[PDB]
């Protein structure tokens, strides 16, 4: 089995320039015939893979000239020119040189770089409804920042809480180029209602300070 | 016009079997082979195995030997992938692709399918409970206002969510769905501007076809205590 190793697992890139994805065989892919048997695919989501480039450097048909790849032996490079909107999507590589098995690398997705900004962040008690049900879940919205790395931390009366939190990403938008995050913490209604305070807090390259909300039970 | 159209969504019982269809149009279907590739959420590509549309060999990765079973209509264009005993581990997307016979054996997979996703569960219909997520109590300062919906405890996917019946699509984010203990749960913001709400009424609409449920929650404003 080759394994194949791919680099970023997301790239930032801003329109028009050109993104470089790496790929990295465990063993070489230079055949004994001379040829090295590396391709190229592009997936975008929800759509079949297209095949843009075999056999290290050969566009499919097809396929415009602001693609190409390069490389030999285990490592290789695929280039794309002047970075447009429809080029968005995860790009991997697969080797055929040594089959079976055909193996595949994990993707490259592109990110369109924009202007860096902080989250907008949103904190709510749970609903009434929720509460007479016998349970309680806090919700945390961490909504239009960039980029995409963010941490978030909640505290029950000041305390770090790891357990009962469970968290989702939108996908990069197509309007802003933004990112959004929602994390909830559940916890039983008999647990949330012996304490106080509850805090969600996000850290973002936007500052060295986290964005904390919070409320009380107790009051407004 | 190569095209391979798969078959659609399945939704399976754990240790049950699921039969998965690739239909091939624009070539000679007989010149080529049909792999077999697994998609698990957020993984690489795993090859199951190809079969031959020229003569019907099958080869099978190790891996997955007795678990699929590859056939084809020679007739129809259509190649077939069979999955018994499904566990939870299979849940994925699965793809079809073909590989010609003509232009060496290394050539590569040149069309795929668009993907079969097969969701593998032991668990039963459940409609979601839906809670409307009003702003902390006070007083909204800011020029905009978000609020929110809580959709928890589904099987299976998918629901819809909208606001004020689609009337309200900009600022919104719905959040993929999250499993946990073999039920869903999706949440969705939407933000206005504070002249808006509470002014206006806004309601989150939920439905669940597979418990035919739908569900309006207006968000209202909460109380002082």
């Amino acid at each position: 089995q080759v394994v194949m190793t791919q680099s970023p697992l997301s790239l930032p890139v801003s329109l028009g320039d050109q993104a470089s994805i790496s790929c990295r065989s465990s063993q070489s892919l230079l055949h004994s015939n001379g040829n090295t048997y590396l391709h190229w695919y592009l997936q975008k989501p929800g759509q079949s893979p297209k095949l843009l480039i075999y056999k290290v450097s050969n566009r499919f048909s097809g396929v415009p000239d602001r693609f190409s790849g390069s490389g030999s032996g285990t490592d290789f490079t695929l280039k794309i020119s002047r970075v447009e909107a429809e080029d968005l999507g995860v790009y991997f590589c697969s080797q055929s040189t040594h089959i079976p098995p055909w193996t595949f690398g994990g993707g490259t997705k592109l990110d369109i770089k924009r202007a860096d900004a902080a989250p907008t962040v949103s904190i709510f008690p749970p609903s009434s409804e929720q509460l007479t049900s016998g349970g309680a879940s806090v919700v945390c919205f961490l909504n239009n920042f960039y980029p995409k790395d963010i941490n978030v931390k909640w505290k029950i009366d000041g305390s770090e809480r790891q357990n009962g939190v469970l968290n989702s990403w939108t996908d990069q938008d197509s309007k802003d180029s933004t990112y959004s995050m929602s994390s909830t913490l559940t916890l039983t209604k008999d647990e949330y209602e012996r304490h106080n305070s509850y805090t969600c807090e996000a850290t973002h390259k936007t500052s060295t300070s986290p964005i904390v909300k919070s409320f009380n039970r107790n009051e407004c | 016009e190569v095209q391979l159209q798969e078959s659609g969504p399945e939704l399976v019982k754990t240790g049950a079997s699921v039969k998965i269809s690739c239909k091939a149009s624009g070539y000679s279907f007989s010149n080529y082979y049909i792999h077999w590739v697994k998609q698990s959420h957020g993984k690489s590509l795993e090859w199951i195995g190809f079969i031959s549309c020229y003569n019907g060999a099958t080869f099978y990765n190790q891996k997955f030997k007795g678990k699929a079973t590859f056939t084809v209509d020679n007739s129809s264009s259509t190649a077939y992938m069979k999955f018994n005993s499904l566990t939870f581990e299979d849940s994925a997307v699965y793809y079809c692709a073909r590989l010609p016979i003509q232009f060496g054996n290394f050539y590569p997979m040149d069309y795929w399918g668009q993907g079969t996703t097969v969701t593998v569960s032991s668990a039963k219909t459940t409609a979601p409970s839906v809670y409307p997520l009003a702003p902390v109590c006070g007083d909204t300062t800011g020029s905009s206002v978000t609020l929110g919906c809580l959709v928890k405890g589904y099987f299976p996917e998918p629901v819809t969510l909208t606001w004020n019946s689609g009337s309200l699509s900009s600022g919104v984010h719905t959040f993929p769905a999250v499993l946990q203990s073999d039920l869903y749960t999706l949440s969705s913001s939407v933000t206005v501007t504070s002249s808006t709400w509470p002014s206006q009424s806004i309601t989150c609409n939920v439905a669940h076809p597979a418990s035919s449920t739908k569900v309006d929650k207006k968000i209202e404003p909460r109380g002082p205590t």
